[PDB]
């Protein structure tokens, strides 16, 4: 019973799929963990790290997997139409775990399909709640909010807390974040406790509350005055921290160009849709870009910019959606085609897509 | 039907108990009360009571989100355990200081695999000698189940809100 | 009374000389303020932020400098030698404020001398619980430590609070910050902040009560002895994720307190902050201007921290240097005198009027 994983070849991903904490539960299971050298010095782990848990070592994407019963991977595989087949390295038949975009990739759900593979797609997880153990996208997400203070904090003159000095007082930074959403709320959690005066918008009236339970402050022909009352709020803002994202849609605009020029000179503005058309249509994904006086960040895989905490997270939202079905005794893996979670995740199953959205 | 009392029950069960786990939930959060909270836990720990705070993996409405309060608050480290460090424990503390939370309670998840919750690990407070509930009505919360806790030999409810509540008990201990 | 404020021209320099606030206080004094051209636009400071306090724009430095009895500014000037030589732009035998870097700069000092112009350097604000308004030292060595915290967290692949999560529980880093001065006092408030865990270090003890006080634990024994100390330094260094080091002695090179030894002992990803990486650091492996990989551990030496903070700094060097000249300036005859008598404009004077009036290595 082997469990096998790769090292993430997609550019800028530095997290790996596996933790040692997860070896032994995996090496519990009757399993034979197998990752290839050096598959994790992204997320900082090693490979003795990993050989003490119980985990043996592969030399090869390849030599690792083989006869790889079940795999496991952070960013879907690679089809050979970009330069490096991954895909073709997994056993024919074999169990992909992993987060693969499924909706909007097709080319790659295919390449499984035709290697006769069933792959479970992480990021379709059941919005329940036994699931929120499983859940890949708000274990994530989570820390991209983090991030998105301490990357806009960095590219900020001003300091974030009040201060008391002899040379008079320091005012504290005025953080504003747009979506409430996991990643948003760790924003203004952190932003907050650095010292900002967080303040928090969305279009979910029903997050004001939320908000305002971490020491936030919402802002209140409707969006006549909504989207206006955001200006004032914007024209005194340092940090401006966009997370709003609506999936197989480009990210909706919450600051325009127009708004930008509007703004405080020196400011920054942390645009963690920058990959989905972004909340800013001069936000560029890859790098910052400057005008009107404002530093525009938009980088990319934020997640992995955490690649060290956010992989141990990311593999247990793995191993907790797998353990249920490593069968009591047999020593075999059982997906419960009924089960909730499976029967939302898997989109193609030993022979052709399977899943709904796709047909 | 259920057991209710009022903050001077409260002091006198909590300034004479032994050990303590403080379970706080999303309601602590909604009402601020991490410093309500914080002083009351020196409070008992000046009489020699035991206090350990009980942090339910998804208590509140963001990860971490008992978390950043209670540090704010100044809480050590060395008193915020998570559920499966904690759970083994209470069936050994005299009280179960539950405030503002209750889903994360709930043993319905446990039991009838049709409840919403059904699945999902919980913080085994019904094991403590006695619980307490810090909420404001008898509603529910996220996931609106009615919590079968609130009826029991062992429960008693304190009415109020999260902070103005603490702040009453820190007060009658006083 | 003409003072006038010029831009940087130190490579590396975004912090200016000056405030709104502050020229509105100078005229106030009876000045007349002027500044060139984007003096501190990279302090957020606009030219329309000082004409609107009252202060003149002035095309060019060589203008801005040329009729000025006081010059305010951040960095000691260039001479001729080094590129463009300020020091000629300055009216001869006339008042300079400005961290000078003097007790290190000789070059710095002869070149002005010799235009009988009068340099306070203030960086040697004698430490008195008086002058404390107008210590450059501090009101920057404090947005330093700050910022040390800020570029450990922003190289570092963790975070730093805990979290406990449905995909499990995320610990916290665990910051060390050796020298709790102005900056090490700030690196552990701003570590607390992001929930970090805080180990600190001094040599002068009075620090611990303050060290307790902010939140953090001071390294201590258990009951020559310097190294059973030492020793469990490195008990902490091991579970470190972040490294702090600011610890200073006036005069000459920067004491070590992580060797290249200890380095090797570190956990892979862990991150130093190097402060007094423009002493040698303490830190070897430090090279300034840069981070450097080495034994699985990123060595993040900036220089000049306190320009990384510029928007926040020269508000702040702008209302020491106003704090200090503010006494000199009698009221009514809106003119300015420089005491002697005040330990002040004692101690911090390294040539006046032709001569070097400083006992540092001239005295
Ligand atoms: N944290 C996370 O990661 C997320 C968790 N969830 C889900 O949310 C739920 C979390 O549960 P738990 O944290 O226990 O929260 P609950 O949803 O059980 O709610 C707890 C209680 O707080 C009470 N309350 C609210 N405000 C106040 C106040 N001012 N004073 C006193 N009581 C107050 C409520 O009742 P009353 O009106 O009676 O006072 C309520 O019953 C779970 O179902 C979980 O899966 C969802 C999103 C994110
Ligand atoms: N089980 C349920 O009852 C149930 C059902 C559906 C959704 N949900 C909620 O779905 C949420 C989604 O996750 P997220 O915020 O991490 O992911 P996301 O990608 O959906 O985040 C985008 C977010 O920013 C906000 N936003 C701002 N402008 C927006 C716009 N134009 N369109 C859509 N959203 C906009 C939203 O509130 C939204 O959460 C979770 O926090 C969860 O509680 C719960
Ligand atoms: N002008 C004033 O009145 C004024 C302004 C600010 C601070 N202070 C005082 O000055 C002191 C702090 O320093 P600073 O920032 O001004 O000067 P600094 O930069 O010299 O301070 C940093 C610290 O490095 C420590 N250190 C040096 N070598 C060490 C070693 N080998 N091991 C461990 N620690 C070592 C010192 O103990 C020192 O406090 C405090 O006691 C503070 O109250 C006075
Ligand atoms: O202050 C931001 C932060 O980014 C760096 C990167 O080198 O500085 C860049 O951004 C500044 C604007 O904030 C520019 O003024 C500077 O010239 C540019 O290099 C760091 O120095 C700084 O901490
Ligand atoms: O976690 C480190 C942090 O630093 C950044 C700065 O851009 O990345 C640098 O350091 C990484 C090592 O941890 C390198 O892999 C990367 O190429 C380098 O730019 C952030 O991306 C990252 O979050
Ligand atoms: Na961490």
């Amino acid at each position: 019973m082997k469990i096998a994983i790769p090292k993430e070849r997609r550019p800028g991903e530095d997290r790996v799929a596996i933790s040692p904490e997860v070896v032994k539960k995996l090496v519990g299971l009757g399993f034979e963990v197998i990752v290839e050298q050096g598959a994790g010095v992204g997320a900082s782990i090693t490979d003795d790290a990993l050989t003490a848990a119980g985990a043996t070592i592969a030399s090869t994407a390849a030599q690792a997997l083989s006869q790889a019963d079940v795999v496991w991977k952070v960013q879907r595989p690679m089809t050979a139409e970009e330069g490096t087949d991954e895909v073709a390295l997994i056993k024919e038949g074999a169990v992909l775990m992993c987060h693969l975009g499924a909706l909007t990739n097709r080319p790659v759900v295919e390449a499984l399909t035709k290697r006769k593979i069933t792959a479970y797609a992480m990021e379709l997880m059941p919005r329940i709640s036994r699931a929120q153990s499983m859940d890949i996208l708000s274990s994530q997400s989570n820390l991209a909010g983090y991030r998105a203070v301490i990357d806009g904090a960095y590219e900020f003159a001003r300091a974030f807390p009040m201060m008391m000095t002899a040379a008079g007082t320091v005012p504290p930074a005025r953080v504003l974040v747009f979506g409430v959403g996991v990643a948003g709320l760790q924003a203004i959690a952190t932003a907050k406790r650095l010292g900002a005066v967080v303040m928090a918008t969305d279009v979910r009236a029903a997050t004001k509350e939320q908000v305002e339970s971490l020491g936030g402050k919402f802002i209140t022909e409707f969006r006549k005055k909504q989207a206006e009352a955001v200006l004032k709020e914007l024209v005194k803002t340092d940090i401006a921290i966009t997370t709003a994202l609506i999936p197989g849609k480009p990210a909706p605009v919450l600051i325009t160009e127009e708004m930008v020029t509007k703004m405080k000179p020196g400011s920054v503005i942390i645009d963690l849709a920058v990959e989905a058309g972004g909340n800013c249509p001069l936000s560029e994904p890859g790098k910052i870009v400057v005008k009107h006086g404002v530093k525009i960040v938009g980088h990319t895989n934020v997640p992995s910019r955490v690649a060290a905490d956010a992989s141990p997270l990311f593999a247990k939202n793995l191993l907790n959606f797998l353990t249920p079905h490593v069968d009591k005794d047999t020593k075999t893996l059982v997906m419960k085609l009924e089960d909730e979670t499976v029967s939302g995740t898997c989109v193609t199953r030993d022979g052709a897509i399977v899943h709904p959205a796709l047909t | 039907r259920h057991m209710a009392g009022s903050a001077e029950d409260a002091a006198f069960i909590m300034k004479n108990a032994s050990k303590v786990i403080i379970v706080p939930g999303y309601g602590m959060a909604v009402a601020q009360a991490q410093h309500a909270l914080r002083e009351m836990a020196d409070v008992l720990k000046k009489e020699g009571v035991e206090v350990s705070y009980a942090i339910h993996p998804v208590a509140g409405r963001m990860p971490g989100h008992m978390n950043v309060l209670l540090a704010e608050a100044n809480v050590p480290y060395d008193e915020v355990f998570e559920l499966e460090e904690i759970n083994s424990s209470f069936q050994t503390a005299d009280v179960a200081f539950v405030i503002g939370a209750n889903d994360v309670t709930n043993p319905a998840a446990k039991t009838d695999p049709s409840s919403p919750i059904y699945g999902m690990p919980i913080l085994d407070v019904e094991k403590a000698g006695t619980v307490l509930f810090i909420k404001r009505s008898m509603a529910s919360g996220y996931a609106g189940v009615e919590n079968e806790l609130f009826f029991r030999n062992n429960t008693m409810m304190l009415f109020g809100d999260a902070k103005k509540m603490t702040e009453q008990i820190v007060q009658a201990m006083n």
